């Protein structure tokens, strides 16, 4: 019965799962934002090119 | 396909409950992707999906 209260009080007891989820979300977001990069192109928008 | 004040993109326009500021035209999410745009004529938020 004490472990339930310990988990409720603590916030980082779920470090592994939260860290994995955050890492995956950060990787996906970085991949999404990388489209804005032009990689030396005059513009990063296909229509503009 | 939509061209809102020079912003080119493709999606489905739908009414958006959220309201933009008087001076804010476009709208982007965390991923830096256009999520909604204000009509330059009706001044109404149109969710882009
Ligand atoms: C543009 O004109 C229409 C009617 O002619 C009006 O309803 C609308 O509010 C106008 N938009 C702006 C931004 O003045």
């Amino acid at each position: 019965g004490k472990i339930q209260d310990s988990l409720s009080s603590t916030a980082s007891a779920l470090g592994k799962l939260q860290d994995v989820v955050n890492q995956n979300a950060q990787a996906l977001n970085t991949l999404v934002k990388q489209l804005s990069s032009n990689f030396g192109a005059i513009s990063s928008v296909l229509n503009d090119i | 396909n939509f061209n809102f004040n020079g912003l080119t993109g493709t999606g489905v326009l739908t009414e958006s409950n959220k309201k933009f500021l008087p001076f804010q035209q476009f709208g982007r999410d965390i991923a830096d992707t256009t999520d909604a745009v204000r009509d330059p004529q009706t001044l109404e938020i149109l969710d882009i999906t």
